[PDB]
RNA sequence: UAAUAGCUUCUUAGGAGAAUGACGUAGCAUGCUACGC
RNA sequence: GCGUAGCAUGCUACGUCAUUCUCCUAAGAAGCUA
C-alpha cells in the first residue's frame, strides 16, 4: 500500500534492579543453582516479522484420508456432544475487554469500542445476516510480540479485523461459552487451576483406566503445518450445533466466511499484503475451541491407526478383535453412519484413551497393556500421523511419558504438577518454572513496572502463581515464594515511608497486612471456595 | 427532600414541640403532639429516602444518554473518514487499463491477485541479498509480470538512497539489505 | 553469582541503545540485536564477556549522543 | 503536578498565583513569600480558592482545610485547619522542607515591575537560581507589556472544534503560540472574571479559528479575548558553565606553523585551550571577530559552532571564514521562520558538519566541541542559558566589548546601565578583567579615533593609520517633527540634500541615524545605502552619513555615537544637535 | 472521638451509667435508655459517613501518587538508566571493561564495533602519544585485554603514515590525533 | 503497531439478597390503673 | 362482668439507619496459560 515498506522491531525488556539486587541478596543466582534466569526478553531486528511470516512455507496442501476422516469426525461430534450452542442476537454477545485492536484498516480510526458503539444492534444483526449469504474476504494483520520467552525467535500473532470478528462472535458464542462453563469433559477450557481445580481435572482424566500410564505430545509448528482441510472440519464440527437455527446454504456460507478471514487471505506484514497459504491465525473468534477439536482429531486418528495398524492374529482380547473388524468395515465399507458402532468406539476410547485439552496440550491416561499389544495410539502412533497428515515430524525428546501416577503428568500448560498433603488427604497442586517467576519478576516491560512500589499487585499475582513451590522438596525452588513474599514486605515498608516523607499523614486503613503471609496464598488451592 | 412540602409539615409539628416544650403543658397534651411530630416525620423521612434513589436513577439515565451522544458523534466522524478514504482510494485508481482487463473478462469478475499484476503502473521489488539482485532486477531495466520495467529509485532497509552502481559483489557488505527497488511500467 | 550479572547488563545497555536510536540504522541494530541474544543464550564467561565488550563497544563509538566523562566521576 | 522550589531547590507543589511567570515554590518559602508580598494566590495541584457557591477569597492565610476542599472564615467546617500556619503553606512534602534567606531578594525581584533601573542591578549579583528566575520573569513581563495585544470578540459559536475570531481594528494582533494566552474578558457588567486561558490557531478556509482553550464553559456573545501574560520557556542550565582549570591541552589538537596572520595570538590560542570558558575584551575593529577564525585555523580536526544573538555578526564571520575557512564543508544555519536574508554560500542548514553558523534563538540540540559565543554586548543572560542549555561543548569562547551597544531593553527607560550590568560575562570581564587583550585602531582614522579615544576609553586606544581631515562637524538645528513616535528630521536630511552635492566623493556614502524612522525616509531622498546604528555593527564602512536627531537621553548617549561614528573606516560626516557632546570630539569644525 | 455528638454520648454514657449505680427503678432508666440509643445512632451516621470521606480522600491521593509517579518514572529514566547501566557495568568489575572505557575517557574510543574472530580489522582513534605509548609497543597493539597487530596509523590528513616517527621530540609533529587500524591475534 | 479464548488477584461504583442490632408506625395477646356501665 | 383511655411486656407486619456477608452487573489496574 505505502510507497516504502516497514521495519517493525522488538525493543527489549526492562530490568528491575531492585528485585535483582533483593533477589541476589537472598542467595540465589549462584553457579551451582538449580534455579538461574531462564526467561528473557529477547529483541529482534527490523526483519523478525517477515521471517515468521515465511514459517507459512511449512504449510504443504495436503490430502487427508478421507474414508477415514468421515469417521473421526463422528467420533470428535460425539466428544462434543454435551454442550449445545446456536447463534445469538447481537444484544446477546459479550465481549471481554472493549480496547482491543480492529484490525485493518479499522485500526487508523480508533479500537474496536468505536465499532461496537456505532453500530447499533440492528445492524449489527443485519450484517450477520448478510454474512450468512455473502462472503466477505478480510485484511489480517500480523502483529509482533512484545512478552517473556524461553528462546528467541519472535512470536507473531494475527490481528483479526472487527468485520469478521462480530460475525465469528454471534455465530460461535454460545457454543464457546457452553464449552467454557463445564465441568468434568474432555476439553478443560474454563476450569480453574486454582480452588482445587486442578486436582479435579487430574482426577477427572483418571476415570476408569485399566493400568493407567500418562502420556503427552506436542506439535511442532501447531498453528502453521495445520492442513486446510483439519481447519474446515473444526470449523464444521463447530457448526454441527446450527441444525436448528440455521439453514443449509447459511451453514455453508458461514464456513465460507470463516476459510475467507480465518484460514487462507490477504496478511497484512509490515504495510504488504501477501497471500496466507493456509492453518489458523491465531488470532480469531474461535482458535483454542478450534484447535482443541484438530487435537481431538489427531488422538483418534491415533487411536484408529494403531488400531488397524495390529495384526489381528496376535489379539488376545476377542471382542477387541471383532472390534476392529467393525472398524475396518465402518472406515472402507460403509458410506453412511453407523451411530451404534460409534458409541462403541467413543466408549471404548473413554475407557482405555481418556483425555485431558486445552487446545494444543493433551495429558491422556492410555491403558498399558492395550498400548503395549497395540491397541490404542502411542507415541509412535501419533508420529506417524503427524508426518502423514501434518507434515511435520515429532520426535520423542519433547515427549513425555509418565509411569508413576503418583507424580502426576511431566508438564500441561507448562506447569508441573505433585502429590502434596492437605489437611488430611491429598491433592495436586500445579506449580510453575521458578525460572519463568524470576524473569517475570526481574524482566518487566515497561517503565512504570520498574519503581515497584506503584505495583504491589503484580508481585501478590506472582506469590499467588509460585505458591506450590514451598511443598516441594528442593529447598531453593520453595526459597522463591518467601523471596516475593519478603519483597511485598519490603516493598509495602518504603511504599510507606515514602508516602509519609511527601505527606504528613499515615495511611489509617493500611489494608496491606495479609499479602505477606502465607494465609492468603494458601487458601487459594483449598477446594471450599 | 428539603423542598418538600412535608418538611413543612415536620417543620411545624417540631416548632409546635419547641414551643410547647417552652409552655410546659400537660402530659396528654404533648403525647398527641409527639405523635403528630412521629407521623409527620415517617412521612417525610420515607420521601426523602424515595427521592434519593430518584436523583440516582436520574443521574444515571443522564450519563447513559450523554454516552449515546458522543457515540453518535464519533460515528458521524468514523463515517466521513471511511467515506474519504475510499473515494481517495477511487481517485488512486488506473481506470484505463482496469477498463480494459475488465472489458475482457466474461462475466465481469477477475481474481484479485491479477488486478496489480496487469494494471499497477509501479512495482517494489524487495531483495534480500546481492544474489537476487543479480538475478531478478540486473541493470536498469527488467521483465517481471510479462511487462518491461525501468528502475526509478533503489532504497535500503533505512530508506536511504542508494545508486545503481553502488550495489556490486564486493560493495555488497556495506549496504544495509534489503533494498528496495522501485519500478514503473513502461 | 558473576553470570546471571551479565545477562541483565546486555538487557540495559541494548535498551540505552534504542534510546539513543540505534534502531533506526538497521545495519548496526543487527549486530546489536545480535550480540543481545547471543549473550542471553551464553554459558561460558568469556565469550560472553568479549561478546560484551564488542555489544558495548556500539556505544563507544558514539561520540555525542554520549558524553562519556559524566557517567563515571561520582561513580 | 509537583516540582521543585526555586530559592531552596526542595520538592513542593505549591506555584504562587499572582507571580508573573507562576513558578514553583516551597512550603515555608511561600509562606514568607505571600507573608510579606502583595501575592496572595497560591495553586497547589488544585486551586485555594474558597468553595462556597459564591465566595472569593483566594489569600492563603485566611482560608481554612476541612474535609476535602478549601474553605472561608464564614463557610469553615467545624473541624478543621488553617493552611498557613507554623510558618508554613499547606501543602505536599510538608517536613521534608528547608528554607533560606533569598527570600529577602526574591521578594524584591518578584515584586518590582522592571522599569526601574536597580532592580536590573539586584538581577545579576544574587544567586544563580535567583539570576535564571530574574530573566525568566523579566522576559515574561516584557512579553506582556511591550506590544501587548489587540481586543478580540467572538462574534458566534460555530463548534467546539473551531472558533470564530475578530480582530478589533486599529491595533494589532499576536500569532499563534502555545506559550501566548489570551485571557476570557466578558467585562460588562455581569462577571469581569477570569473564564478561562485560551490561544488560537487560524484555518486555512473561511473566517475560522481551531482553538486550544483550558476551561469547560462555553462562549457569550460579549465574552472578549486580549493577550494578558505570556509564558516564556523555563531554562535550567546556568548562565555561565563553572569554571575548571586545565595544565594540558585537552580535547583539542593544536597545528604547527598555522599561518602568517594569526601568529601573534598562538599564545592565546593556548589560553583558550586549556581552560573551559575563557573571555576576550577589545576595542571594535581589534580582530575580535578575526580570533574565532584564528581559533578554527589553530584547531583544525575539531567542530566549532559559531553563534551570535544577531545576524550581522554571524554574517561577518561567515565572510571572515569564507576567505579564511575551507568552503566545502562550512554550514549556516537559518530559522524555520527564514524572515530575512542569511548568508547563502555555504551548505544551510546542515547540523552535522564541522563549521556551523547560527544564531542563539535558532541552534539544535547537539553537541560541539568548541563554542565561541560572539558580541555578548548583544547577549542578555536569556540568550547565555539558551546556548549553554543547547550547545554542550568542552570550550566555550566569549568575544566582546561592552563598550560597544547592551541589548534593546525596550522596559529601560528611567535610570543608566553600567556596561559591567549587561550580562554575567559583562560582570566577569569588567569586575576581574578580561583574560586577554588586543587594543589597536586600524578600521577609523587617526582623527575620528583619537575623538572617540577620549569619550568612552580614556586614551588607552591609539592607531596606525593617518588623520585624513573629512570628519566634518555641523552643528544645525534641523527642527524635529515627531510624528511615529520615533524622531524624522526633514532639515536634517536638507542640509544633508544639498552638501551632497559639493562632494563627490561622498556618493558611495551609507546613512546613519538613531530613529528608526528619519532612518527609512532617508531611503527616497538621496538614494544611499541605508542603516541603523543598532543593525550596522560589524561590518566596515567607507563613507558613512551619521545624523543625531534630537536632544535627548536616547539618541545622546556616547556608546550609540560610538558605534555609528567608528564604522567608516576612512571619513565620515556627523549631523548634530547637542553640546556637551560637540565640547570633546576632535572633527573639522566647517 | 472529639466530636459534639461524641460529648452527647459521653453525657449519656455518664448519665445512664450514674443512674445505673443508683440502679433502683425503672420508667426513668428505660426512657434513658431510649435517649442514649438516639443519642448512639445520630453519632453513629456521621460517624459512618466520615468513612466515606476518609475513603473517598483515599481515591485522591492514591491516584495523586499513582499519576505524579508515573511521569516521575517517565521523566529521569533515560539518562537515569544510563546511570544505572553504568553503576551496574562497573559492578561487573572486567579488565578488558574497565580497560575498554578508561580509554574510552581518555578519548581513545574505537570508529566501529570491535570484531571477534581472528584477523578481522578495528580502527581506533588514538588521541595521545601518552595513549600510544601505553597502548602501542613495537608493532603490536594491546586493547580489551587482546593482542593486535598494525596495519594502519593515519592521521587527520588522511596522509599514508608509517610507524618509526611517533617518538617523543617527534610527537607534535604529527596530525594528532592518529587513526589505527588493527586485526586481532 | 500491539489478536482470540480461559482463569485468578486487587480497587471502585451501582443493584439485589441474606443475617444482626437500633429507632419510628400499624395490628394481636397478657398484666395493671382512671372513669362509666 | 363489659367498654373507652393510658402504661409495661411479648409477638407479627411495614418504614428508615448502622454493621457484616454473599451474589449480579459495570468500570479500571495487574498476573498466568494456550
Ligand atoms: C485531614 C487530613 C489530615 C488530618 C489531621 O491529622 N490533622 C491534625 C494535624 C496533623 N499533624 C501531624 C500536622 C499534627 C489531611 C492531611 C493531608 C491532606 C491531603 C493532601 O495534602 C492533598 C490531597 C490532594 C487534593 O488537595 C485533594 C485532597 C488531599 C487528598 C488531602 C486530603 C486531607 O485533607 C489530608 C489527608
Ligand atoms: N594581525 C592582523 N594582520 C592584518 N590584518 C588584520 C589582523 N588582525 C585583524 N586584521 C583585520 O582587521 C579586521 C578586524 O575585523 P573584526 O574582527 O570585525 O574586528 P573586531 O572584531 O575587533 O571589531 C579584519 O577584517 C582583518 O582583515
Ligand atoms: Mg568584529
Ligand atoms: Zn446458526
Ligand atoms: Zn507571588
Ligand atoms: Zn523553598
Ligand atoms: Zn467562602
Amino acid at each position: 500500500l505505502t510507497n516504502n515498506v516497514a521495519f517493525q522491531t522488538v525493543k527489549p525488556g526492562n530490568f528491575n534492579k531492585d528485585f535483582y539486587d533483593f533477589a541476589v541478596s537472598k542467595g540465589f543466582f549462584k553457579e551451582g543453582s538449580s534455579v538461574e534466569l531462564k526467561h528473557f526478553f529477547f529483541a529482534q531486528d527490523g526483519n523478525a516479522a517477515i521471517s515468521d511470516y515465511d514459517y507459512y512455507r511449512y504449510n504443504l496442501p495436503t490430502m487427508c484420508d478421507i474414508r477415514q476422516l468421515l469417521f473421526v469426525v463422528e467420533v470428535v461430534d460425539k466428544y462434543f456432544d454435551c454442550y449445545d450452542g446456536g447463534c445469538i442476537n447481537a444484544n446477546q454477545v459479550i465481549v471481554n475487554n472493549l480496547d482491543k485492536s480492529a484490525g485493518f484498516p479499522f485500526n487508523k480510526w480508533g479500537k474496536a469500542r468505536l465499532y461496537y458503539d456505532s453500530m447499533s444492534y440492528e445492524d449489527q444483526d443485519a450484517l450477520f445476516a448478510y454474512t450468512k449469504r455473502n462472503v466477505i474476504p478480510t485484511i489480517t494483520q500480523m502483529n509482533l510480540k512484545y512478552a517473556i520467552s524461553a528462546k528467541n525467535r519472535a512470536r507473531t500473532v494475527a490481528g483479526v479485523s472487527i468485520c469478521s470478528t462480530m460475525t465469528n462472535r454471534q455465530f460461535h458464542q454460545k457454543l464457546l461459552k457452553s464449552i467454557a462453563a463445564t465441568r468434568g469433559a474432555t476439553v478443560v477450557i474454563g476450569t480453574s487451576k486454582f480452588y482445587g481445580g486442578w486436582h479435579n481435572m487430574l482426577k477427572t482424566v483418571y476415570s476408569d483406566v485399566e493400568n493407567p500410564h500418562l502420556m503427552g505430545w506436542d506439535y511442532p509448528k501447531c498453528d502453521r503445518a495445520m492442513p486446510n482441510m483439519l481447519r474446515i472440519m473444526a470449523s464444521l464440527v463447530l457448526a454441527r450445533k446450527h441444525t436448528t437455527c440455521c439453514s443449509l446454504s447459511h451453514r455453508f456460507y458461514r464456513l465460507a466466511n470463516e476459510c475467507a478471514q480465518v484460514l487462507s487471505e490477504m496478511v497484512m506484514c509490515g504495510g504488504s499484503l501477501y497471500v496466507k497459504p493456509g492453518g489458523t491465525s491465531s488470532g480469531d473468534a474461535t482458535t483454542a475451541y478450534a484447535n482443541s477439536v484438530f487435537n481431538i482429531c489427531q488422538a483418534v486418528t491415533a487411536n484408529v491407526n494403531a488400531l488397524l495398524s495390529t495384526d489381528g492374529n496376535k489379539i488376545a482380547d476377542k471382542y477387541v478383535r471383532n472390534l476392529q473388524h467393525r472398524l475396518y468395515e465402518c472406515l472402507y465399507r460403509n458410506r453412511d453412519v453407523d451411530t451404534d458402532f460409534v458409541n462403541e468406539f467413543y466408549a471404548y476410547l473413554r475407557k482405555h484413551f481418556s483425555m485431558m485439552i486445552l487446545s494444543d496440550d493433551a495429558v491422556v491416561c492410555f491403558n498399558s497393556t492395550y498400548a503395549s499389544q497395540g491397541l490404542v495410539a502411542s507415541i509412535k502412533n501419533f508420529k506417524s500421523v503427524l508426518y502423514y497428515q501434518n507434515n511435520v515430524f515429532m520426535s520423542e525428546a519433547k515427549c513425555w511419558t509418565e509411569t508413576d501416577l503418583t507424580k502426576g503428568p511431566h508438564e500441561f500448560c507448562s506447569q508441573h504438577t505433585m502429590l502434596v498433603k492437605q489437611g488430611d488427604d491429598y491433592v495436586y497442586l500445579p506449580y510453575p518454572d521458578p525460572s519463568r517467576i524470576l524473569g517475570a519478576g526481574c524482566f518487566v516491560d515497561d517503565i512504570v513496572k520498574t519503581d515497584g512500589t506503584l505495583m504491589i499487585e503484580r508481585f501478590v499475582s506472582l506469590a499467588i502463581d509460585a505458591y506450590p513451590l514451598t511443598k516441594h522438596p528442593n529447598q531453593e525452588y520453595a526459597d522463591v515464594f518467601h523471596l516475593y513474599l519478603q519483597y511485598i514486605r519490603k516493598l509495602h515498608d518504603e511504599l510507606t515511608g515514602h508516602m509519609l516523607d511527601m505527606y504528613s499523614v499515615m495511611l489509617t486503613n493500611d489494608n496491606t497486612s495479609r499479602y505477606w503471609e502465607p494465609e492468603f496464598y494458601e487458601a487459594m488451592y483449598t477446594p471450599h471456595t | 427532600f428539603s423542598s418538600l412540602p412535608s418538611y413543612a409539615a415536620f417543620a411545624t409539628a417540631q416548632e409546635a414541640y419547641e414551643q410547647a416544650v417552652a409552655n410546659g403543658d400537660s402530659e396528654v397534651v404533648l403525647k398527641k403532639l409527639k405523635k403528630s411530630l412521629n407521623v409527620a416525620k415517617s412521612e417525610f423521612d420515607r420521601d426523602a429516602a424515595m427521592q434519593r434513589k430518584l436523583e440516582k436513577m436520574a443521574d444515571q439515565a443522564m450519563t447513559q444518554m450523554y454516552k449515546q451522544a458522543r457515540s453518535e458523534d464519533k460515528r458521524a466522524k468514523v463515517t466521513s473518514a471511511m467515506q474519504t478514504m475510499l473515494f481517495t482510494m477511487l481517485r488512486k485508481l488506473d481506470n484505463d487499463a482496469l477498463n480494459n482487463i475488465i472489458n475482457n473478462a466474461r462475466d465481469g469478475c477477475v481474481p484479485l491477485n491479477i488486478i496489480p499484476l496487469t494494471t499497477a503502473a509501479k512495482l517494489m521489488v524487495v531483495i534480500p541479498d546481492y544474489n537476487t539482485y543479480k538475478n531478478t532486477c540486473d541493470g536498469t531495466t527488467f521483465t517481471y509480470a510479462s511487462a518491461l520495467w525501468e528502475i526509478q529509485q533503489v532504497v535500503d532497509a533505512d530508506s536511504k538512497i542508494v545508486q545503481l552502481s553502488e550495489i556490486s559483489m564486493d560493495n555488497s557488505p556495506n549496504l544495509a539489505w534489503p533494498l528496495i527497488v522501485t519500478a514503473l511500467r513502461a | 553469582s558473576k553470570m546471571s550479572d551479565v545477562k541483565c547488563t546486555s538487557v540495559v545497555l541494548l535498551s540505552v541503545l534504542q534510546q539513543l536510536r540505534v534502531e533506526s540504522s538497521s545495519k548496526l541494530w543487527a549486530q546489536c540485536v545480535q550480540l543481545h541474544n547471543d549473550i542471553l543464550l551464553a554459558k561460558d564467561t568469556t565469550e560472553a564477556f568479549e561478546k560484551m565488550v564488542s555489544l558495548l563497544s556500539v556505544l563507544l563509538s558514539m561520540q555525542g549522543a554520549v558524553d562519556i566523562n559524566k557517567l563515571c566521576e561520582e561513580m | 503536578a509537583v516540582g521543585a522550589c526555586v530559592l531552596c531547590n526542595s520538592q513542593t507543589s505549591l506555584r504562587c498565583g499572582a507571580c508573573i511567570r507562576r513558578p514553583f515554590l516551597c512550603c515555608k518559602c511561600c509562606y514568607d513569600h505571600v507573608i510579606s508580598t502583595s501575592h496572595k494566590l497560591v495553586l497547589s495541584v488544585n486551586p485555594y480558592v474558597c468553595n462556597a457557591p459564591g465566595c472569593d477569597v483566594t489569600d492563603v492565610t485566611q482560608l481554612y482545610l476541612g474535609g476535602m476542599s478549601y474553605y472561608c472564615k464564614s463557610h469553615k467546617p467545624p473541624i478543621s485547619f488553617p493552611l498557613c500556619a507554623n510558618g508554613q503553606v499547606f501543602g505536599l512534602y510538608k517536613n521534608t522542607c528547608v528554607g533560606s534567606d533569598n527570600v529577602t531578594d526574591f521578594n524584591a525581584i518578584a515584586t518590582c515591575d522592571w522599569t526601574n533601573a536597580g532592580d536590573y542591578i539586584l538581577a545579576n549579583t544574587c544567586t544563580e537560581r535567583l539570576k535564571l528566575f530574574a530573566a525568566e520573569t523579566l522576559k515574561a513581563t516584557e512579553e506582556t507589556f511591550k506590544l501587548s495585544y489587540g481586543i478580540a470578540t467572538v462574534r458566534e459559536v460555530l463548534s467546539d472544534r473551531e472558533l470564530h475570531l475578530s480582530w478589533e481594528v486599529g491595533k494589532p494582533r499576536p500569532p499563534l503560540n502555545r506559550n501566548y494566552v489570551f485571557t476570557g474578558y466578558r467585562v460588562t457588567k455581569n462577571s469581569k472574571v477570569q473564564i478561562g486561558e485560551y490561544t488560537f490557531e487560524k484555518g486555512d478556509y473561511g473566517d475560522a479559528v481551531v482553538y486550544r482553550g483550558t476551561t469547560t464553559y462555553k462562549l457569550n456573545v460579549g465574552d472578549y479575548f486580549v493577550l494578558t501574560s505570556h509564558t516564556v520557556m523555563p531554562l535550567s542550565a546556568p548562565t555561565l558553565v563553572p569554571q575548571e582549570h586545565y595544565v594540558r591541552i585537552t580535547g583539542l589538537y593544536p597545528t604547527l606553523n598555522i599561518s602568517d596572520e594569526f601568529s601573534s595570538n598562538v599564545a592565546n590560542y593556548q589560553k583558550v585551550g586549556m581552560q573551559k570558558y575563557s573571555t576576550l575584551q577589545g576595542p571594535p575593529g581589534t580582530g575580535k571577530s578575526h580570533f574565532a577564525i584564528g581559533l578554527a585555523l589553530y584547531y583544525p580536526s575539531a567542530r566549532i559552532v559559531y553563534t551570535a544573538c544577531s545576524h550581522a555578526a554571524v554574517d561577518a564571520l561567515c565572510e571572515k571564514a569564507l576567505k579564511y575557512l575551507p568552503i566545502d564543508k562550512c554550514s549556516r544555519i537559518i530559522p524555520a521562520r527564514a524572515r530575512v536574508e542569511c548568508f547563502d554560500k555555504f551548505k544551510v542548514n546542515s547540523t552535522l558538519e564541522q563549521y556551523v553558523f547560527c544564531t542563539v534563538n535558532a541552534l539544535p540540540e547537539t553537541t560541539a566541541d568548541i563554542v565561541v559565543f560572539d558580541e555578548i554586548s548583544m547577549a542578555t543572560n536569556y540568550d547565555l542559558s539558551v546556548v549553554n542549555a543547547r550547545l554542550r561543548a568542552k570550550h566555550y569562547v566569549y568575544i566582546g566589548d561592552p563598550a560597544q551597544l547592551p541589548a534593546p531593553r525596550t522596559l529601560l527607560t528611567k535610570g543608566t546601565l553600567e556596561p559591567e550590568y549587561f550580562n554575567s560575562v559583562c560582570r566577569l570581564m569588567k569586575t576581574i578583567g578580561p583574560d586577554m587583550f588586543l587594543g589597536t585602531c586600524r578600521r577609523c582614522p587617526a582623527e575620528i579615533v583619537d575623538t572617540v579615544s577620549a569619550l568612552v576609553y580614556d586614551n588607552k586606544l591609539k592607531a596606525h593609520k593617518d588623520k585624513s581631515a573629512q570628519c566634518f562637524k555641523m552643528f544645525y538645528k534641523g527642527v524635529i517633527t515627531h510624528d511615529v513616535s520615533s524622531a524624522i528630521n526633514r532639515p536634517q536630511i536638507g542640509v544633508v540634500r544639498e552638501f551632497l552635492t559639493r562632494n563627490p566623493a561622498w556618493r558611495k556614502a551609507v546613512f546613519i541615524s538613531p530613529y528608526n524612522s528619519q532612518n527609512a525616509v532617508a531611503s527616497k531622498i538621496l538614494g544611499l545605502p541605508t542603516q541603523t546604528v543598532d543593525s550596522s555593527q560589524g561590518s566596515e564602512y567607507d563613507y558613512v552619513i551619521f545624523t543625531q536627531t534630537t536632544e535627548t537621553a536616547h539618541s545622546c548617549n556616547v556608546n550609540r555615537f560610538n558605534v555609528a561614528i567608528t564604522r567608516a573606516k576612512v571619513g565620515i560626516l556627523c549631523i548634530m544637535s547637542d553640546r556637551d557632546l560637540y565640547d570633546k570630539l576632535q572633527f573639522t569644525s566647517l
